[PDB]
């Protein structure tokens, strides 16, 4: 009996240690995302700048072509369940900003697209005369 | 799992660094460009 | 708002090429080619950018007739979808490739329901990433469930290499070589899966593999179905897998067969 | 019954990184496509100014 | 390779705007000044390949000036930024602030750059206020809750306790949160107002379910009991519990002891 | 669609120098060369690249380095998507090259870690691999990011060890500790270096140095004081200094039943046991 109860808190040490090692990890996951969710606003940015500027460069090109042991294992525990509580957060909420930045990398996949293209158009146009 | 999420973002930060300096760039590249079609045109009228 | 159908006119009065003894006089049809687009563009929908496109490539702007894009698109919302996999298909000649095949595969399995195009397509789009593991998802999804346990398998060892999700890769094959009636395969993926990825030893498809290739060997399709409904009890079966397990269960009805 | 439910709150925990290691190898692979276009969209954007100013230079 | 200097001594002899009589034969300056400016970049591209990474920045920075002079003001943002970069890289960070703010003036890019420059003043020149209006700025145009952070965290570390839960309720707003909350709560009792830390505590426990059962409202409601009833004893009690299971941050260590300094202060006023 | 094998005779046809007297009345080459360039890039998974590469080499010839570079990339691209691992280095030689003589010292580490991937994955050669993950490592430092010369110095350390460099491989984690130290992000991965460097000193029988480091973890990071990682470490340092390979080994599989083991620290140790064999042959 007191083997188990001693393999028990050992068991119970190394899953709050664990449960320290997802959450740490977690965090630092999220302020990363944070970050590259931000450099990916300032990608939009120039990409919507881009766009008016093709606008105007499609009319001038076009103009240009015109011209104890027990009360430790109940306060581990205490401890996995609030680690715990914090870790399932965690997962909720980075599965948010994945889906939401997916839509935004879309969208950036496409008009980084299109923009490449309207270039082309353009320098090609340009070209002749 | 949370160890193998942290890994990979780290390693896409190489993808968001490439791509904001690239967009940049571009977006210098073609003002100057659009710059260069308005003198064109207020020459060539 | 000018009117589309006498734009549409205007281009194709200007996009007849020079002939004959004009040809002689006239510049260079690019010119005429470029504003019958322009034009088109204008009027434009999904049509009136396939002309515009065709007509872009006609005066050498290929990029620019990568139209065929916007083709795609409205056609998709317009709901044709024969036209939007026309216009897919010149914008992936035209250019991205792997994207827009990517999208077309989705198009032809969701909407035209041609299963082996959308193979080919995803095949196609993956090989291009590589150049990749959604598109091999996607691929060995719509093998197996035509038919190509083999190659499905294939792939899902191609994906598990390049993954080194795995711990459902490994199941995914395992049903595949079940359902070839190849449980030695079945057994060699599980023991490679147990040993390569500790993750995947103690994970409940593990076991859930084993228990399924224990149920072939005996020829027990009622232990199968048992299992199947232990592993459905805590994690849910998907239709993927539900027509696997089936044609598995009816292979065992088959055997019955042979054993008359 | 504490332990139970602390559990199954873990086993959920896993289900949903699960779901998110998934979600961020897709987020990858949009990011492997974005650079590569992004760099097409780098060179693109230097071949017009380079094309406008030699246009600019022609016009003039 | 050619000498760098020689290549600055030309730049400098062709960068010379024309004067007098030779203004009326000699073209727009515009052309000799980006001469000067590809010049300059050639010598400083070979300083850097020697690792003279200074004098390759000080030669960004005068072709960057060139032009500017000729007009291509983006060629002379991207030129201030590899100054900005190679200075950086040499040590050198008053000129690598300078020639982010050229950079940003220019752009204005320009938030990144700011929240760039912030950083090199707050590790390297120490400059927490131009750090703490930086990232502001930065933040403000981003609009920008990662500046919001580095700008409310200077701030409280700068004494300004008030303007720091402001930007904290700013970022709740937006938005992490869990600290947030806590944060803001320090703050307010930094600034002796308990009464608002027990409103954000009351707030942040009613509108976010999380809050309510995190340990970090446990410890706000710890604290602001302790200063309550002035017991800084049980307040560094508190203190070393939170401690044990949550490790605290330097942010956090200077907030409550100027906060127990401030029980010691009322202790002074008691007399 | 145009032929790509005419497409590429007409660009040898037009990547001809001009020669003796025609050089006086030919303009500036690099128009030729653009043109062939473009034609090859018209034509061009193994031909492409091919295609790709001679493209470069006339956008070369023609002066445009960026565009070569670029293209020396697509051509990187797709010999790699060939399965040709050889013209893919080569690719990535060229564009880093072009990169780095430009000042783009970010993207010459860049195709310098995928370099050494391909090198270490592909060809396995893995001391080009080394070689590449540290200049990568470096470059990615003189730009500040941290976390990519991080990883880059990881795989690094991780190859050397490998390899039999003991020291060097130490050295590097002792960098990536000093690097990693006071970061909230990074802690996990100092528990592990600190780990791996003490193994690593361990594998060089400098029980002494791996002492060393692991006080310094203990002292210097409360988390590593308190992971299995410092009580194994400690446990290897005791054993070998008893000298117990059987002990070592008990010890193995206890931190492996908790905390599965990975094939680098299994070949670290498994160097250690047979220098304890090694030191049991020098102790006749």
């Amino acid at each position: 009996i007191k083997f188990t109860k001693q393999s028990s808190v050992a068991s119970t040490r190394n899953t709050l240690k664990m449960a320290q090692d997802a959450e740490r990890a977690g965090m630092n996951t999220l302020g990363m995302l944070g970050h590259q969710s931000e450099q990916l606003n300032n990608v939009e940015g120039n990409l919507d700048l881009m766009k008016v500027q093709n606008k105007v460069a499609d009319e001038k090109v076009a103009e240009l072509k015109k011209l104890e042991m027990e009360l430790e294992i109940d306060r581990n525990l205490d401890q996995i369940q609030q680690v715990s509580n914090r870790l399932k957060k965690m997962a909720l909420t980075t599965g948010k900003e994945l889906d939401s930045q997916q839509k935004r990398l879309n969208n950036i996949e496409e008009s980084t697209d299109d923009l490449d293209i309207n270039l082309h158009m353009n320098t090609n146009r340009l070209a002749g005369i | 799992l949370f160890n193998d999420m942290e890994e990979l973002v780290i390693e896409q930060q190489e993808n968001v660094d490439v791509i904001d300096k690239n967009v940049e760039d571009a977006q210098l590249d073609v003002e100057q460009g659009v710059g260069h079609t308005d003198k064109a045109v207020k020459s060539a009228r | 708002m000018s009117d589309p159908v006498e734009l549409l006119k205007r281009a194709e009065k200007k996009g007849v090429p020079s002939s004959g003894f004009m040809k002689l006089f006239s510049g260079s049809d690019s010119y005429k080619f470029e504003e019958a687009a322009d034009l088109c563009v204008q009027a434009a929908a999904g049509d009136s950018f396939l002309k515009a496109a065709d007509y872009q490539k006609k005066a050498g702007n290929e990029d620019e007739a990568g139209t065929y894009v916007e083709a795609y698109k409205c056609f998709k919302s317009g709901g044709n979808s024969v036209n939007a996999v026309d216009s897919l298909e010149n914008a992936i000649q035209i250019f991205r490739g792997a994207n827009f095949k990517f999208e077309l595969g989705e198009i032809l399995e969701n909407d035209l329901h041609d299963y082996a195009k959308a193979i080919d397509c995803y095949e196609l789009a993956g090989e291009w990433y590589a150049q990749s593991n959604k598109c091999f998802i996607k691929c060995a999804d719509l093998k197996a469930l035509d038919g190509q346990y083999i190659e499905a398998s294939d792939i899902y060892s191609k994906l598990i290499k390049s993954s080194m999700s795995l711990k459902d890769y490994f199941l995914k094959k395992g049903l595949c070589q079940l359902a070839a009636t190849d449980a030695v395969a079945a057994a060699r993926t599980l023991q490679e899966g147990q040993s390569e990825d500790p993750n995947f030893a103690d994970s409940r498809e593990s076991n859930f593999l084993k228990s399924l290739i224990d149920a072939v060997n005996e020829g027990d399709s009622e232990q199968l179905s048992e299992h199947c409904k232990e592993f459905d009890n805590f994690m849910r079966l998907d239709k993927w897998k539900i027509t696997i397990l089936n044609k598995i269960k009816e292979s065992i009805q088959q055997q019955e067969d042979d054993l008359l | 019954s504490r332990t139970a439910e602390l559990q199954a709150e873990i086993d959920d925990t896993v289900g949903i990184m699960r779901d998110n290691i998934n979600k961020v190898a897709e987020r990858g692979e949009r990011l492997t496509s974005i650079e590569d276009k992004a760099d097409n969209l780098a060179v693109s954007a230097q071949g017009f100014k380079r094309g406008a100013n030699r246009v600019r230079k022609a016009m003039w």
